[PDB]
């Protein structure tokens, strides 16, 4: 699922900018 | 039309009172952009409790004052790291935006200072914690408990945009729900004063706009595009464009694809489609009619906008509070001593601050 592949992607947790 | 009589004047009327305000705003604004204030307080008057929250630009505590009993969250910036990581003009510029904006869903600053060795901004405490955290947790927001979150964006850029602020870095990550339930937005250390366009690559890869990714000159009109990221995120719980790498990320973003869930309402899909428009000719927030292409969009036709500015609107979730200087809704963290320094770093470079 959609779902299944956000989980897969490793960026479920708290994002960091580009800098 | 879609509108008789009566609903079309009060809705001209109700765009026309909005140019009002903003103009009233804008002239506010500048007044405290030109005369500003400054080393409002010092930091033995608080007590330091538990961090908050963690950046390479240091460290956000709560804190209590102790001649007033309040509680206050301080952000505590490192001169010498904010100096190695070429953060001087961004954080400058934060706070002589947090000391000029004012409002209801922006922080409020309610001191700075600065010693030998830390810069100081001292703001609201906004207790119920990050977005981040309950759209984590909750899984997926539904589409009223977005669309109520969302109008206070849409408000909230349709203020800073007429300030010619851009702000670039929307995410739940940085918007903070208040003990009413409502939003506050606090980082303003990408927002820049852009009449016309700007260049930076700046921002966070899954909410770039095409634009930035295509190293272009860009406009407000990023925000429009991550509002459109943010509300497809809280409604269904992950963004729209991701991966394992950013570069792949980006590759998704620029392609003008998007999927939606079946969840999604086709009014949503609708306005999503034209807020992740990767055509600026064609993006909501960016045409001849502004920001009323997404206000009077049918995804929105239940909200009353005055009534989210007055914050009469009765909120979809209320976090638990406990009292004040409850810090149950953030997480946990490594707390680390605040050491000043006999000898004063960076007295040059923040000489403003
Ligand atoms: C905006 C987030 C983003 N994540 C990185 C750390 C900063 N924080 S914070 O610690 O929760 C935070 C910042 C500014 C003002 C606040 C007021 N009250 C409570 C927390 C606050």
């Amino acid at each position: 699922t959609t779902y299944a592949d956000f989980i897969a992607s490793g960026r479920t947790g708290r994002r960091n900018a580009i800098h | 039309g879609h509108m008789g009589n009566a609903a079309a004047a009060k809705k001209g009327s109700e765009q026309e009172s909005v140019k009002e305000f903003l103009a009233k705003a804008k002239e506010e604004f500048l007044k405290k952009w030109e005369s500003p204030s400054q080393n409002t307080a010092q930091l033995d008057h608080f007590d330091r409790i538990k961090t908050l929250g963690t950046g390479s630009f240091g460290r956000v505590m709560l804190v209590k004052h102790k001649e007033t009993g309040n509680h206050y969250a301080m952000k505590i910036l490192d001169k010498q790291k904010v100096v190695k990581l070429k953060q001087i003009e961004h954080t400058l510029n934060e706070k002589r935006i947090l000391q000029a904006v004012n409002f209801p869903f922006l922080v409020k600053l309610e001191f700075s200072f600065k010693d030998n060795s830390n810069l100081y901004m001292v703001m609201e405490y906004v207790p119920g914690g990050e977005m981040f955290s309950h759209l984590r947790r909750i899984g997926r927001f539904s589409e009223p408990h977005a669309r109520f979150y969302a109008a206070q964006i849409v408000l909230t850029f349709e203020y800073l945009h007429s300030l010619d602020l851009i702000y670039r870095d929307l995410k739940p990550e940085n918007l903070l729900i208040d003990q009413q339930g409502y939003i506050q937005v606090t980082d303003f250390g990408f927002a820049k004063r852009v009449k016309g366009r700007t260049w930076t690559l700046c921002g966070t890869p899954e909410y770039l706009a095409p634009e930035i990714i295509l190293s272009k000159g860009y406009n407000k009109a990023v925000d429009w595009w991550a509002l459109g990221v943010l509300i497809y995120e809280m409604a269904a719980g992950y963004p729209p464009f991701f991966a394992d790498q950013p570069i792949q990320i980006y590759e998704k973003i620029v392609s003008g694809k998007v999927r939606f869930p079946s969840h999604f309402s086709s009014d949503l899909k609708d306005l999503l489609r034209n807020l992740l428009q990767v055509d600026l000719t064609k993006r909501f927030g960016n045409l001849k009619n502004g920001v009323n292409d997404i206000k009077n969009h049918k995804w929105f036709a239940t909200t009353d906008w005055i009534a989210i500015y007055q914050r009469k609107v009765e909120a979809p979730f209320i976090p638990k509070f406990k009292g004040p200087g409850d810090t149950s809704n953030f997480d946990d963290y490594e707390e680390e001593e605040i050491r000043v320094s006999i000898n004063e770093k960076c007295g040059k470079e923040f000489t403003e601050f």
